[PDB]
């Protein structure tokens, strides 16, 4: 295009493909954060770090 | 207080005993379960004090079995040096550095001039303070009174007794006085104090009659140390505790009779001190409302880590109470890699524990 039209810059043509990590990054990062938080709780109480896996799940 | 002989049988509780060693007592537990509904005349804290050779365990046992109370034994340093799994930490002494080795009362009996002794008495205070709250949790949560062979109010007598003989420096007195001024105002004073009076020579006679292998052939129990402690009892600790607690002097130079002192306890009227609100006697147990009673139960059944974290005074000016950093590092590497204390109690799989993959029960007031 030879014009710098402001309306077509915000209009989604649909040619942008989402990445492989885009729909699945936040649930697995928050799951790893929850598992690490349970490991941190078990470390702070001087429990074994994989004791009580129901809390991790 | 009413004995078993006049009552004709055992006492009856006014309510169900709360499982204070299993269930916590927060404010949301204090909404439902009240604590003044299980109190009666046998809900007093009795401390049986005396010299070191007087029979106090047998007398406190027969007083607990006669007045229907629970006997709390005297504290000894086996409670630290033996863990929950039964392993003795005195076998780690060659691995530990010599400035951080074990120091029980046996090592005090042979070697009273060691640098660990100024730690040792403080450790004894940390076992009396930890016991009395464990006594108070039995009074407020179950209603049953307690009887104690030793009390943390009387532990300063031994501190000045080792000071006068020369076993402590002035800095050890300063740090013990700072710990006492930090901690002694947080626990309730006892209702009744029994002093089993003994002369200084009869204490030595009972010491040689007991024939315990470290009490004999020890220079600690001379004619000055025992005289210093029996003088120091009756002119500091008894004079301090008589403002709150009732004080009973018993001539224990004979074998001692039990029925006469139960008779002497039973004629004491406990309701005359509650007439005056601002009375000095039994001031710490004068709670006019149920909310103050529940606050007092919360302070010892739920805030015991606060009272145990009140021992965090920094005083680095003494050289005999500062553990050096390399010695502290190898002490951690020896003590916390033991079979007993690799993890918290109840979660050590090396000493026969199973089901750890689905176990998330920490416990109540457990030392980590
Ligand atoms: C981002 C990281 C992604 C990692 C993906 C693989 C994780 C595998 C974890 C399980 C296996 C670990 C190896 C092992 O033997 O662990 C036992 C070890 C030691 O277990 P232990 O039983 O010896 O416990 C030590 C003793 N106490 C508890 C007293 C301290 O446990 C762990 O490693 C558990 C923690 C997992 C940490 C995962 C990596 C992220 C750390 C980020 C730090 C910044
Ligand atoms: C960022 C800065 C680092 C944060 C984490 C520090 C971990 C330090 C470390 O390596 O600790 C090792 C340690 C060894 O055990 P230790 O504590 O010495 O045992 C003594 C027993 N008395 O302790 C252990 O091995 C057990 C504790 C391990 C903690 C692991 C935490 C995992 C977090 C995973 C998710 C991370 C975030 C993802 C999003
Ligand atoms: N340094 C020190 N020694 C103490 C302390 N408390 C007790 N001891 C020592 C001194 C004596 O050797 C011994 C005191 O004996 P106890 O008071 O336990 O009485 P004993 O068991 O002899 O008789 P009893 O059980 O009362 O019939 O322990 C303390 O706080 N510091």
């Amino acid at each position: 295009s030879a014009v710098n039209d402001p309306l077509e810059l915000l209009t989604n043509k649909g040619t942008h493909e989402p990445s492989f990590l885009s729909p699945i990054w936040n649930p697995i990062a928050c799951g790893v954060a929850g598992v690490g938080a349970a490991i941190f709780i078990n470390w702070g109480f001087r429990k074994p770090v994989f004791s009580g896996i129901q809390k991790h799940i | 207080i009413s004995g078993k002989t006049m009552r004709g049988g055992p006492r009856v509780p006014k309510a169900a005993p709360y499982p204070y060693k299993t269930k916590k007592y927060s404010v949301f537990n204090a909404i439902f379960d009240k604590t003044s509904k299980r109190f009666d005349e046998n809900s007093k804290v009795i401390c049986v004090e005396g010299p070191i050779a007087a029979g106090k365990s047998k007398f406190a046992k027969e007083l607990a079995e006669e007045l229907d109370m629970e006997y709390y034994p005297a504290v000894d340093l086996d409670l630290i040096y033996i863990n929950s799994y039964g392993y003795d930490m005195r076998k780690l002494d060659p691995q530990l550095p010599p400035s951080c080795r074990s120091y029980d009362v046996r090592n005090f009996c042979l070697d009273p001039s060691h640098d660990l002794a100024a730690q040792f008495q403080i450790r004894m205070y940390m076992l009396r303070y930890s016991q009395y709250i464990d006594a108070l949790q039995h009074v407020l949560s179950t209603g049953q009174g307690v009887v104690l062979e030793r009390s943390p109010y009387s532990d300063f007598v031994f501190m000045e007794a080792m000071f006068r003989q020369g076993y402590l420096s002035r800095g050890a007195r300063s740090v013990y006085n700072e710990l006492r001024q930090n901690t002694i105002g947080e626990l309730l004073k006892p209702h009744l104090v029994i002093y089993l009076d003994l002369p200084v020579d009869a204490v030595k006679k009972q010491i040689k009659a007991r024939n315990v292998d470290y009490e004999v052939q020890s220079k600690v129990f001379s004619d000055a140390y025992l005289s210093d402690l029996e003088q120091l009892y009756k002119q500091q600790y008894l004079k301090d505790i008589s403002t709150h607690a009732e004080l009973l002097i018993y001539d224990w130079t004979a074998g001692g009779e039990t029925e006469v002192v139960v008779e002497d306890i039973e004629r004491i009227d406990f309701n005359q001190f509650e007439a005056d609100i601002h009375n000095k006697k039994m001031l710490d147990w004068r709670f006019p409302l149920e909310a103050e009673w529940c606050e007092a139960r919360i302070k010892y059944c739920h805030e015991k880590p606060d009272l145990m974290n009140y021992f965090n005074v920094p005083r680095f000016d003494v050289p005999e109470l500062v553990r050096s950093a390399d010695d502290g590092k190898v002490w951690r590497d020896v003590w916390f890699n033991a079979p007993g204390m690799k993890y918290r109690p109840g979660y050590n799989a090396d000493m026969g524990d199973e089901g750890l993959l689905t176990k998330t029960k920490i416990g109540i007031n457990q030392g980590i």
